[PDB]
RNA sequence: CGCGGUGCAUUAGCUAGUUGGUGAGGUAACGGCUCACCAAGGCCACGAUGCAUAGCCGACCUGAGAGGGUGAUCGGCCACAC
RNA sequence: GACGGUAUCUAACCAGAAAGCCACGGCUAACUACGUGCCAGCAGCCGCGGUAAUACGUAGGUGGCAAGCGUUGUCCGGAUUUAUUGGGCGUAAAGCGAGCGCAGGCGGUUUCUUAAGUCUGAUGUGAAAGCCCCCGGCUCAACCGGGGAGGGUCAUUGGAAACU
């Protein structure tokens, strides 16, 4: 668990979707809002708000985001190793990029990445594009990266060792 | 597939087909027969001249033409702009492009080149239309 | 016959020459058998690269220098050690 | 019937790891006794032992996890398959998580991780990913 | 001195004097997806006396045009 | 083809300072048009990689198809950060060196100095305002031209030079003592956005 | 001579100097290259034969790569000259 | 010395002769007025137009690019949309109605051996030009020149023996 106080974060909204409920006298509209708040040192959420109005929806969905936040792994500027997240229809595959190279990314894995503070990285969407689809892949993905260290200490091995 | 399988019988992909038929074959007159000649354009005679309806969302009168192009094919083209020259037995120089509006037409007339005239009082785009700057 | 030639390379106006071993039949800028050689006549001194090892034992097999190529072999020496070879 | 020891030893591993099972036993065969070896010194695997019986032996392997009890390992792959053999040039030898898995080959040499391959430079037939 | 391309393969057809088939039986990785094909390349080998026989695993060595489709000679039977 | 427009509307198009100053967005800092003074609407992701290319590009006063093939020679440097590097070549490029070391106010006056030959790499007359300028090579003013109120107008203005140049007034030379550093650039600018860009 | 590079099986049989042998002749040269005899062999689902399309390549365009497309200019080879 | 008084150099004069094209509803950076009224027309897809149109036409602005700009044509990409890399088949397209089986594909453990596959070294070759890497020449670049590297399911030959 990763407590929101004492991380200075910032949100991005990813998607605003117009939802229809059918009611008897007709449609019902809310506003649903997918939102990314991250701390651009390793942390990143992503929550989901409705609401009939899109700031309240917003405002919903950040504090839902902030509950969720999760850290990810970073070495240097990019990932440590590659790594594929599924959810569902979404898919991605995200792969270290040399320094300097930029987020090659589309839509919602770039506001995942920025937000989360990684800064190079190549990523590839293999399922839908489906926002909270690929957000949910995108974190799937990033849980999966694992530390250089922590595989040294769970297999008993020096990190030199093990590279 | 199993790799035996795909080596017993390889992947074949579709095989894609043009939007503009009649630009991509010519004509030989001494063998009398159809070549395969990509061109961008191709030049043609208006058969017959009008207008057409619509499709069922739109309403209007599109203004059209019935060609037979160089290579003895006869498709049917849409008149861009506002206002036109084109008669039967007039020369005109068609290119690609699809009218979603019209069931039937997939190739423009170009405006000014060949019998067809720039489109009177055209000042934004007129290098669509053809009309020189006034 | 064999022929030690100049074979033309650069662009308009300013020319290259590679002195290559090729057939005399063969086209001028076409096939040769064996590059032996350059000369950029722009240099003030012509400036000549040159394989004189190959270059005399091409001439021993043989091959019959244009006139141009036998000034620059001169020019180099390559000549006079063919010659003495002879003897 | 079978046609993949190697891919079965890999997969009752992968099985077994899932459910977090102390330990588990496979037919012995010279290749899997390679594959185990590595990976007990590789850390992947708590320990590995030997019953001999009358049909091939056995192999047992106490499969090793972390504090919490994550899993040591990941996941298992096999690359090198009956349908389609998997050769890797001297050159060619992959890398698992950039180091942080590893690459059993079969070469000249013996059975050998990628560490090992690609420092004699020598190429293999890629058995399997592990990380 | 320079040396032909000998092969072995067994021999598929002798009914014919002074010359037998043989077949290379050769394997080839498949361009697209590296799996490996058998492929059954076949010679026909000119036999100084008919020696061998049908299903006879020899070794024949290039040589210049006897025939038609003659390329090879006969050397050794190994099997029969 | 040399953009002549007006300046300001450029730099406040862009929303920063071309010329440093700051003299365009001190008064009125909208975007260019009718619509600037009022509010507008956020710019998506495409549009702020997009400013932030125009930015360097406007900056230099370079055209789109020589900012790409210059953006595909830094890629070609193996070492260091992609776009630190690219800004590293655009400050190398002639016009800018004669900017830096104040032979003319602004980047247009260095360039049409450069173009009309008043300038000298070497003591060799260069006028190809896109010449890449060496460290270590010396860029001179022409022995007929230094007699000139504007140039020496422009060296006298000029108090502050960055670190890695080093001029002579006297002799009005000067020349790049080491490659600028990332944070000797413009700050304001991010290459990263850039770089992203021409990924497309 | 080995190997490599198009489609169609809603194209499955093809071959009779054809396959091989013995001679003889012919060629710069091996050779059914040609001829007389002797046999009945040879090719083919690892695609013969037939149909359609096509000059081949170094190279060029695209692609992260695997690959996909192209075969101008330049050079090599081949073929053709109503 | 055809090029040719050609490149080039020097000196005098003048901001004076030398900027268009397309786009601005979303995708997509770029917005308002009139005129128009499912008409005239636009359009690559979604789709705009029925009297208050940022989507048509004009205007004023703005964005893109620039001696070019845009349209069409064709190829690749995006297209994982033939998926070897890299997809699937309960209900979305997709398991033959079922079995017997030739060829073919694949195949249990293990000792020894072989070296076809597999890995590795050396040699020869894979022309030149062109990509790519260094280094030079044209005021820069394009371009040109020099030296390299690469490029083969290559041939010969020497090793290894885990796997096939
Ligand atoms: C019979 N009275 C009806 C009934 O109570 C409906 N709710 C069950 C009620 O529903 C509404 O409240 C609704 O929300 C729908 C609307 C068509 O009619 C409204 O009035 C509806 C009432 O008129
Ligand atoms: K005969
Ligand atoms: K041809
Ligand atoms: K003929
Ligand atoms: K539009
Ligand atoms: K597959
Ligand atoms: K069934
Ligand atoms: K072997
Ligand atoms: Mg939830
Ligand atoms: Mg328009
Ligand atoms: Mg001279
Ligand atoms: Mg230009
Ligand atoms: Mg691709
Ligand atoms: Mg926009
Ligand atoms: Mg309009
Ligand atoms: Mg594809
Ligand atoms: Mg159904
Ligand atoms: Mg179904």
């Amino acid at each position: 668990y990763i407590d929101p106080k004492h991380l200075e974060l910032e949100d991005r909204v990813v998607a605003i979707n117009r939802v229809t409920k059918v009611v008897k006298g007709g449609r019902r509209l809310r506003f649903a809002a997918l939102v990314v708040v991250g701390d651009k040192n390793g942390h990143v959420g992503f929550g989901t708000g409705k609401a009939q109005e899109v700031p309240e929806a917003i405002r919903k969905a950040i504090e839902d985001a902030k509950k969720n936040l999760v850290e990810v792994p970073m070495v240097g500027s990019t990932i440590p190793h590659e790594v594929i997240g599924v959810f569902g229809g979404g898919r991605i595959l995200m792969k270290p990029a040399v320094e300097g190279s930029g987020v090659a990314a589309g839509g919602p894995v770039r506001a995942v990445l920025e937000l989360a503070g990684v800064a190079d990285i190549t990523s590839k969407s293999l399922g839908s594009n489906t926002p909270i689809n690929v957000v949910r892949a995108t974190v799937e993905g990033l849980k999966q990266l694992k530390r250089a260290e922590e595989v040294a200490a769970l297999r008993g091995k020096s990190v030199e060792e093990i590279i | 597939p199993t790799i035996n399988q795909l080596v017993r019988k390889p992947r074949k992909s579709k095989v894609e087909k043009s939007d503009s038929p009649a630009l991509n074959k010519g004509y030989n007159s001494f063998k009398k027969t159809q070549t395969n000649v990509n061109s961008p354009q191709k030049r043609g005679v208006c058969t017959r001249v009008g207008t057409m309806t619509p499709k069922k969302p739109n309403s209007a009168l599109r203004k059209y033409a019935r060609v037979r192009l160089s290579n003895l094919i006869e498709v049917t083209a849409y008149i861009p702009g506002i206002g036109h020259n084109l008669q039967e037995h007039s020369v005109v120089l068609l290119r690609g492009g699809r009218v979603k509006d019209l069931p039937g037409v997939r190739y423009h007339i170009v405006r000014g080149a060949l019998d067809t005239a720039g489109v009177n009082d055209r000042k934004q785009s007129r290098s669509k239309y053809g009309t020189k700057r006034p | 016959a064999v022929k030690i030639r100049l074979k033309r390379m650069g662009s308009k106006k300013s020319p290259f020459y590679r002195i290559v071993v090729a057939d005399s039949r063969s086209p001028r800028d076409g096939r040769f058998i064996e590059t032996v050689g350059t000369y950029n006549p722009l240099k003030d001194p012509a400036e000549v690269v040159l394989k004189e090892d190959l270059v005399l034992d091409w001439l021993s097999k043989g091959a019959q220098p244009s006139d141009t190529v036998r000034n620059i072999l001169s020019k180099e020496g390559v000549m006079k050690k063919h010659h003495e070879a002879k003897n | 019937v079978m046609t993949d020891p190697i891919a079965d030893f890999l997969t009752r591993i992968r099985n077994a790891n899932m459910v977090k099972h102390e330990t588990l036993e496979v037919p012995a065969s010279k290749i899997k006794r390679d594959i185990a070896e590595i990976l007990k010194r590789e850390g992947f695997i708590r320990d590995v032992e030997y019953i001999e019986d009358d049909k091939q032996g056995v192999i047992r392997v106490f499969l090793k996890y972390g504090k919490n009890e994550e899993r040591v390992i990941t996941n298992l792959k096999r690359i090198s398959k009956p349908g389609l053999r998997a050769y890797v040039k001297a050159d060619e030898v992959p890398k698992v998580l950039n180091g942080l898995g590893i690459a059993i080959i079969s070469t000249s040499e013996g059975v050998i991780t990628d560490k090992e391959a690609r420092a004699k430079n020598i190429g293999g037939e890629v058995i399997a990913y592990v990380w | 001195r320079n040396q032909r391309k000998v092969y072995q393969g067994r021999v598929v057809s002798d009914k014919m004097d002074k010359t037998i088939t043989v077949v290379v039986e050769t394997k080839k990785n498949h361009p697209i997806y590296g799996k490996r094909m058998k492929y059954s390349k076949k010679y026909k080998a000119h036999d100084e006396n008919n020696t061998a026989k049908v299903g006879d695993i020899v070794k024949i060595m290039e040589t210049r045009p006897l025939s038609a489709t003659k390329r090879f000679r006969l050397l050794e039977v190994v099997e029969e | 083809s040399r953009y002549t427009g007006p300046s300001w509307k450029v730099s406040r198009r862009l929303g920063i300072s071309l010329s440093g100053t700051g003299k365009e967005l001190a008064r009125r800092p909208y975007k260019p048009g009718q619509h600037g003074p009022n509010s507008r609407g956020k710019v998506s992701e495409y549009g702020m990689q997009l400013t932030e290319k125009q930015k360097l590009r406007h900056m230099y006063g370079m055209n789109e198809r020589q900012f790409r093939t210059l953006f595909i020679k830094a890629s070609k440097i193996k070492e260091g950060k992609h776009g630190v590097n690219f800004m590293v070549l655009l400050e190398q490029r002639l016009d800018n060196v004669v900017y830096r070391l104040g032979l003319a106010t602004t980047r247009r006056q260095a360039r049409q100095l450069v173009n009309h030959g008043h300038i000298t790499v070497d003591g060799k007359r260069v006028d190809i305002p896109s010449y890449h300028v060496e460290v270590g090579q010396v860029i001179g003013v022409r022995e007929k031209s230094q007699n000139i109120s504007t140039i020496k107008e422009a060296v006298e203005a000029t108090v502050g030079r960055p670190a890695f140049v080093s001029f002579d007034t006297e002799k009005l030379e000067g020349s790049f003592t080491r490659l600028p550093e990332r944070d000797e650039l413009y700050p304001e600018i991010d290459e990263a956005l850039v770089v992203e860009y021409y990924n497309q």
